[PDB]
């Protein structure tokens, strides 16, 4: 299933049933407000925020306890990224094998999966350009 | 002689289920000698009481077709007669009670909202009436008390039951795991025995009247024949 | 305080009456749930009539209330079937009517959650609705199955069928 | 199909509805209706021949229930006239109709003969010759062999049967052998478990109180009643079995320590858990209280005033402590000096 | 090339009746599936069929009786007038009077000959023999 | 065979988590007892970063693989 | 203050056998059961009687 | 008891 | 005669050689191959059972007679 790629793997999370809080879950909505924002403003990613608020302090999920995804609570508060983080991301990946593409020459092996990650910038590129996410007269580099 | 007695056309949908009885009519004897009813149910909600005229004695010498016709709020899917009187029960999405005499169901019977796939009268205690669900259950009804008795629930659905006629609280049970199971009515929690060859599921079974044999229908294009204290068929067909 | 505080409708039913007076009682006696169930307030009762002739108290909340009353119900339903007796007390939020129907059978289900939902299409074109309901509290559910399909169909005008997997009813 | 049946049902009973407010339903050419009504209801070829056809056609039989509704709805129109227009509700109006009730209650379906009992119950104070007086003997008869097959007591044709034994034994002279009210009895027992559909039947058991008539089972009545009443929710239901339960005290006789048991019961269910079954000994009490013996009431005085006076300390209803207060009130006056 | 849900579906029944499997899981559901099992279910061509609720599209699962030839869903969806039925049977199926086609008409899906007994048509949904 | 309605307890339990009638988590939610200050924190059992006591930052938990491995010490239970 | 404080009040002991219906055991009535639980019990006790009368057919 | 009330 | 050969081959059902002729049946080949592979399933199942008993401290012995009920409502 896996695009440029061979792999049929199925690994992934399995939301549970219910789509309430857990009852063993004793924390208010509001204080769990302020924890988002803290962090976004340390500099986490809204993954990495989940990811914490998941291990540590028993905030099963954003929505169900909150009502609301990570996302528009932060946008709510003035936090928002300027660039989705999954075209953030793969725009990395892009440009740290340029650099090492830069220093070596002949590494062909690299300069392949630069043209399969560049064809996944654009196609979300175009996704999020066709949303209204992005301006449309953007462009990757 | 294998030949018909008689053709009917008796319902629009299928014919989900058929018995026959000797009916008794509150103020007429029918003559059983030169007459076989024959009582049969349909999905489209109806059930038909026929009657057939029969060669047997030749002390006489018609009236053959529909006699009665008992209209159901729903589908039906089970039907058989209790022996001793003219009472039978059908089983749909609810069971019921039927009297031959009383167009509306005289009695209602159900566990719960879990419909009932099929059903079978005692030959023997003639009062205890034994269901099969569509939640891969077995019911146990008493008509002396009007009620059902003992529900278990198995790991896949049972299509038939028969009672055993020399035990009178004894029944096979055909199942949907390739196996028929005998059980004893007065404790359902162990299963007397366990029949094993067929290898899709089993569609009906039936006893000896000798109480002896059992023959199990199956899926698998088969007919098999088991003994009574044995867990494997002496025969395929 | 008086009972009228409580009820948040102008012109109090006799019910709604009696069920506040209990509710200010509970906060009287209360030393420190009382801080809690101040600041509560239910819309109105309603008394519907179950199967095997028991009765049902549907009291009417505010949803930003309901969550309040859920945080505190379970005593508060203790002590009101205490003083109001031969009754299954219900706390349900007055509000797409697919999503106020499941809303209001969260409600009832409360404090035991929806395991699943399943319908039963037979031959005939019937239809068996079901709901399945987890076993933290199979005791006092089972006490009050047929309370809750008679609520639900009640309010929702809809055939239901609670049932618990892992037992045998 | 049987919907339809029942949609049919419905415009069927509104004509009937529309019927009573008729002017013509006042004339006497409805009888005659009624009565139109009610008579109203009771091979070498083919080897040439080309047959293109491949469906068969389904045997189906609805005449009858042709019949069976035509009779319903006579009836129907029938009861109404008589009840609503008192002279038409005479012995000669009603001759003609006689051999066709007859026939309606062997009728098979069970609503045209609910409809046939209700007319009956309407007729059995109405003089009769004797051909048409032996329907009612009969009918009596009939209602027995309904409750042999049915399985259960609670059936709609079940109770109007009682509704109408039970009018039988209250008004025609003749009355049925013990053994049959025995039987029936013992029927109505287990269903009585479940009185909210039993509402008729407790009327047959107040007949049979009413000509006190001796049986084993009344005494199994009363006691089963007598936790209907601080029990079943529905104020129906506790009304009537409060009637009857207290009209079995106070005329049918018992043995002392049987008395005290009883009144043993009624002191302690004042301190019945639900409000409503505590209200509901409240008017038993109090029906002692405004009427018996004052040597009775001299042997109870002590026994009820202070269950009164403790619930009306202590009560978590204000109403049955206000009721308890009350009742000491209209208690107090009666007493005795001594107590 | 991903196929239509109502086809996978009919494609997962199709082949448990013929291997001899006697109950089917479908997945993913959708009203469209529901109603053109309630079609199969009324002229017998199935048993029971039950539905899982999932919080997502859902599943289901079909009993087998063994009564099913084929299943298939027919596309384009051209449209076919009334009187323009007979035809199209005759073509689609095996025989005269053997096999329903199935029809999205202004009054749901249904049938043809029920589209018949109304006197009502559209496009059609697919075929059941 | 198996009956894909009402299958038994025991054989979901063997399944994958997606493979299940309704699928679901197989993870589960921990109170551990911080061995320094007694405070207790909500550690996942899966978790991906070395979870520390708040009041103490003192670790807890390490990220493994799978299950997390509670730091020695550490007294635990399931929440 | 139960009824039973109020008739240990009296201190006479000719009053006390006047109120003859106040001592003994409760007999008020237990509060109905849930229908689904009552029918439960009902099913249990027809169970054990079909038991009793089909064993008459063990010999 | 069939027998009783049959009489 | 009849009789006589019955209550024989009852007697002598234990042999080999009476088994082979009298449980031989030629069951339609589809019947057939469901036999091995359902065999084949049964061997290994009771192979894995097995290899778990050894290793396992509380795995309880169910009757195949036990195995299907899943509960009943009026225990005893
Ligand atoms: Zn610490």
């Amino acid at each position: 299933g896996r695009m440029h790629s061979a792999g049929k793997g199925i690994s992934s999370s399995a939301i549970p049933y219910s789509r309430n809080a857990p009852a063993w879950f004793k924390l208010s909505s509001e204080s769990v407000i302020e924890q988002i924002v803290k962090y976004a403003r340390k500099g986490l990613t809204p993954s990495q925020i989940g990811v914490l608020l998941r291990d540590a302090h028993g905030v099963t999920q954003a929505r169900v306890i909150t009502g609301n995804k990570i996302m528009r609570i932060l946008k709510s508060n003035g936090l928002a990224p300027e660039i989705p983080e999954d075209l953030y991301y793969l725009i990395k990946k892009a440009v740290s094998v340029r650099k090492h593409l830069e220093r070596n020459r002949k590494d062909k092996d690299a300069k392949f999966r630069l043209i399969l990650i560049e064809s996944r910038i654009h196609r979300l590129a175009r996704y999020y350009r066709t949303v209204a996410v992005l301006p449309p007269n953007w462009k990757y580099e | 002689t294998r030949e018909e007695f008689v053709s009917f056309k008796a319902h629009y949908g299928l014919v989900t289920g058929l018995c026959v009885t000797q009916p008794r009519f509150h103020d007429k004897k029918p003559d059983l000698k030169s007459q076989n009813f024959m009582l049969s149910c349909s999905d489209d909600k109806t059930v038909k009481l026929w009657s057939i005229n029969v060669d047997d004695y030749s002390n006489k010498n018609n009236e053959e077709g529909l006699i009665r016709t008992f209209d159901g709020e729903s589908a039906f899917q089970g039907i058989d007669s209790h022996r001793e009187n003219s009472t039978f029960a059908t089983g749909g999405a609810k069971i019921h009670l039927w009297d031959v005499n009383r167009l509306k169901p005289v009695s209602d019977l159900s566990w719960g909202a879990d419909n009932i796939t099929s059903l079978k009268f005692n030959q023997n205690e003639t009062d205890i009436l034994a269901s099969t669900g569509s939640d891969n259950s077995i019911v146990l009804y008493d008509l002396r008390t009007n009620s059902p008795t003992q529900k278990i629930v198995q790991t896949m659905r049972t299509n038939a039951i028969c009672w055993n006629p020399m035990e009178a609280f004894n029944f096979v049970t055909a199942n949907e795991d390739h196996n028929a199971y005998y059980y004893d009515m007065r404790n359902l929690s162990r299963s007397l025995n366990v029949f094993k060859d067929h290898v899709s599921a089993v569609m009906d079974v039936d006893f000896s009247p000798t109480g002896d044999e059992i023959v199990t229908g199956s899926y698998d294009k088969s007919i098999r024949i088991y003994k009574t204290n044995h867990g494997h068929s002496r025969e395929i067909y | 305080s008086a009972p009228q505080a409580k009820i948040l409708s102008q012109a109090p039913t006799e019910l709604e009456l009696q069920v506040a007076q209990a509710f200010v009682e509970l906060e009287n006696s209360s030393p420190e749930l009382k801080a809690e169930l101040r600041p509560l307030q239910f819309k109105s009762i309603r008394e519907i009539d179950v199967a095997g002739g028991k009765k049902a108290l549907a009291i009417f909340v505010p949803v930003p209330s309901l969550a309040g009353f859920h945080k505190v119900q379970t005593k508060l339903t203790r002590e009101l079937e205490k003083k109001f007796q031969d009754r299954h007390v219900i706390f349900l939020a007055e509000r797409t009517l697919t999503a106020v129907h499941d809303k209001i059978l969260e409600d009832l289900v409360f404090p035991t959650e929806i395991v699943g939902k399943r319908v039963r299409y037979l031959v005939g074109g019937n239809k068996i609705q079901k709901v399945l309901l987890d076993s933290k509290d199979v005791q006092q559910i089972d006490y009050k199955l047929e309370s809750f399909q008679a609520v639900y169909n009640k309010l929702t005008g809809k055939q239901i069928v609670f049932e618990i997997p892992s037992e045998t009813h | 199909n049987l919907r339809n049946q029942n949609k049919l049902s419905e415009l069927l009973r509104r004509y009937l509805l529309g019927l009573n407010h008729n002017s013509d339903s006042e004339s006497e050419s409805i009888l005659k209706f009624c009565h139109q009504l009610f008579q109203e209801s009771e091979e070498k070829e083919d080897f040439f021949l080309v047959n293109l056809e491949s469906k068969s056609y389904t045997i189906n039989s609805n005449s009858l229930l042709l019949n069976s509704t035509l009779q319903k709805f006579a009836l129907d129109l029938l009861r109404n006239v008589i009840t609503r227009h008192r002279s038409f509700l005479t012995v000669s109006h009603l001759e003609g109709f006689i051999p066709f009730l007859r026939d309606s209650l062997l009728s098979e379906n069970e609503g045209v003969v609910i409809s046939t009992l209700r007319i009956l119950i309407t007729l059995i104070r109405l003089d009769f010759s004797d051909e048409s007086s032996e329907i009612f003997k009969n009918c009596a008869r009939k209602v027995l062999n309904i409750i042999k097959v049915s399985p259960s007591t609670s059936s709609e044709l079940c109770q109007m049967g009682l509704k109408f034994l039970s009018a039988f034994i209250r008004h025609t002279d003749s009355t049925l052998k013990d053994t049959a009210l025995s039987y029936v009895l013992g029927r109505v027992l287990p269903d009585l478990n479940e009185p909210s559909r039993q509402g008729l039947a407790f009327n047959f058991l107040k007949a049979l109180v009413s000509k006190h008539i001796m049986l084993p089972e009344l005494y199994d009545i009363a006691d089963t009643t007598r936790e209907i009443m601080v029990t079943n929710h529905s104020k129906e239901i506790r009304d009537v079995s409060r009637s009857v339960y207290y009209q079995f005290l106070m005329e049918y006789d018992q043995s002392k320590g049987r008395l005290e048991k009883q009144f043993k019961f009624m002191v302690d269910n004042l301190q019945y858990p639900t409000e409503s079954g505590r209200q509901s000994v409240m008017e038993l009490i109090n029906l002692i209280i405004t009427k018996a013996n004052p040597a009775l009431l001299s042997k109870l005085s002590s026994s009820f005033f202070l269950a009164l006076v403790n619930v009306s300390f202590n009560d978590d209803a204000p109403r049955c402590r206000e009721m308890a207060s009350v009742l000491i009130s209209t208690m107090l006056p009666k007493l005795e000096n001594k107590d | 090339t991903r196929s239509s849900v109502l086809a996978d579906a009919l494609n997962a029944i199709n082949n448990a009746e013929k291997t001899g499997k006697r109950q089917v899981l479908i997945r993913p559901s959708s009203k469209v599936i529901i109603k053109f099992l309630q079609v199969m279910q009324k002229h017998g061509y199935i048993g029971e069929f039950e539905y899982i609720d999932d919080h997502r599209s859902g599943k289901i699962v079909v009993q087998l009786n063994g009564r099913l030839n084929k299943c298939g869903v027919i596309s384009p969806r051209f449209n076919v007038k009334i009187g323009d039925i007979e035809k199209w049977t005759a073509n689609l199926l095996p025989a005269r009077q053997f096999g329903y086609v199935i029809l999205t008409t202004s009054a749901g899906i249904m049938d043809h000959e029920e589209a018949r007994r109304k006197h009502v048509s559209g496009k059609i949904l697919g075929f059941v023999y | 065979v198996q009956d894909l309605l009402h299958p038994t307890a025991a054989s979901e339990a063997r399944k994958h988590k997606l493979k299940t009638l309704v699928q679901g988590p197989r993870s589960y939610f921990l109170d551990v007892k911080c061995p320094g200050c007694l405070n207790i924190t909500t550690v996942f059992s899966h978790a991906q970063t070395a979870v520390t006591c708040e009041s103490c930052s003192t670790i807890l938990c390490t990220p493994t693989g799978g299950k997390a491995k509670l730091s020695e010490g550490t007294s635990f239970r399931r929440k | 203050l139960s009824l039973t404080d109020m008739m240990n009040v009296i201190d006479d002991r000719q009053v006390i056998e006047n109120a003859n219906l106040l001592k003994g055991k409760s007999s008020t009535y237990e509060v109905p059961l849930p229908q689904r639980i009552q029918q439960r019990h009902d099913r249990k006790a027809a169970y054990e009687i079909s038991r009793q009368e089909v064993s008459k057919w063990n010999d | 008891a069939k027998d009783m009330i049959k009489h | 005669k009849l009789e006589y050969d019955e209550k024989l081959k009852e007697r002598f059902r234990h042999m080999p050689e009476i088994k082979r002729i009298s449980r031989h049946r030629h069951v339609p080949q589809v019947i057939k191959k469901a036999q091995e592979i359902k065999n084949i399933e049964l061997s290994s199942i009771k192979r894995r059972e097995a290899n778990e008993r050894r290793t396992r401290k509380d795995m309880p012995y169910i009757s195949e007679r036990k195995k299907q009920i899943v509960g009943t409502v009026h225990k005893y």
